[PDB]
């Protein structure tokens, strides 16, 4: 009653996008250590069940393409939907290795309306990059 | 009939305006700390209790060094939206 | 042994952002009917995170608007929690 | 040690903005069944074990003002601090009976930096407001 129904043939589908190397365009330097990290989180998923794939240094209409394509598969026997972002970002865009996009375009496609194969499933997105150039200084 | 901005969430490395930062050498501090929690209790705890534990670690774990004044010893705190509607467990 | 200066906030809103909020007529607020419910049932038992999702799902569910103006008919709302708490938070015990 | 403490002499204060009517040059209207809402609010709150104070057709720098002095007070033996906001809104911005004024203003008291004896305790802000212009038709 309080808890998402998980009793469906799969977890369902993780997507990561790995972006490391950037057009010289964009003025951002290379995401060291982002193969590494992209390696641990595909191992994690794979661990909880999610059906993993990663794609690397995605321009922005390829991350568009990837998250409208998946929104229109059939995740009838799935029971969530995840996407993991590495990257490069400021304020509510992210960075393709050709410019930025905004993060709730990505999003959207898997709206109630819009992916009706998710509706009432969670639709999980897990966002690594910057949000602007504020630093936290800390205390105590 | 269900809202169609529901059951979204989204776990943010950093709070809206802020940095996200990465140890030299070995990855992003978000997903160290994701990872090592999801691999602990990413099949026995909520989402939410995840996440926080992993807002917790980051909080706490980490604090960056440098040798310009104006990068060091800074800190970070991730930041979770949830639209979700019942709770998440990642089994059964 | 530094805490971010941002850390240990939590936000609860009533909807999400660019939404509109909703209220039955005679009555309150939607977000805040079932946010009391919630907390008069279990705001002693429940950790906060657990209090909101069920908020979340009350509001999404329970609720949906009624208009003679086609254009504010049969709405839906959800609301939004944001959080930068580091421990589960229990009201009591 | 996964959890606050909450063993402090009192569970903290709650502050609850109840704004009903605004002046006509903001252009907003009375907000029907708000005192209603205060009122379940309060006796919630107050059955939690907070201390509840409810302030009532604020200006803007009225909600500043007594935001910035609850900061300033002594939460040593406090476990937590509450605040409730209802009233009229716009994205990232809430109105006083006399205009708007930022959210995040109004929270950033409350930051560690500035309001030390709540630091690593939980600051909870409800806040129940129109975020701007959209409606969400719903589906299935």
């Amino acid at each position: 009653t309080y808890q998402y129904n998980m009793n469906f043939e799969k977890l369902g589908k993780c997507i990561i996008i790995n972006n490391k190397n950037f057009d010289k365009v964009t003025g951002m330097g290379v995401r060291n250590g982002t193969d590494k990290d992209a390696e641990a989180l595909f191992k994690c998923f794979r661990s909880l069940g999610f059906d993993v794939i990663v794609y690397n240094d995605c321009s922005c209409a390829k991350m568009q393409d990837l998250l409208k394509k998946a929104s229109e598969e059939d995740h009838t026997n799935a029971a969530c939907f995840a996407c993991i972002l590495l990257s490069h970002g400021e304020e509510n865009v992210i960075y393709g290795k050709d410019g930025v996009t905004p993060i709730k375009d990505l999003t959207a496609h898997f709206r109630g309306d819009r992916c009706k194969t998710l509706l009432e499933k969670p639709k999980l997105f897990f966002i690594q990059a910057c949000r602007g150039t504020e630093l936290d200084d800390g205390i105590q | 009939k269900i809202p169609v901005e529901a059951d979204f969430l989204f776990a943010y490395s950093t709070v809206p305006g802020y940095y996200s930062w990465r140890s030299p050498g070995r990855g992003e501090w978000f997903v160290q700390a994701l990872c090592s929690i999801l691999e602990e209790h990413g099949k026995d705890l909520e989402i939410m209790q995840i996440l926080t534990r992993v807002n917790d670690r980051v909080a706490r774990h980490f604090e960056s060094q440098s040798d310009d004044p104006h990068f060091h010893e800074k800190k970070q705190i991730p930041c979770v939206v949830s639209m979700l509607t019942k709770e998440l467990y990642f089994s059964q």
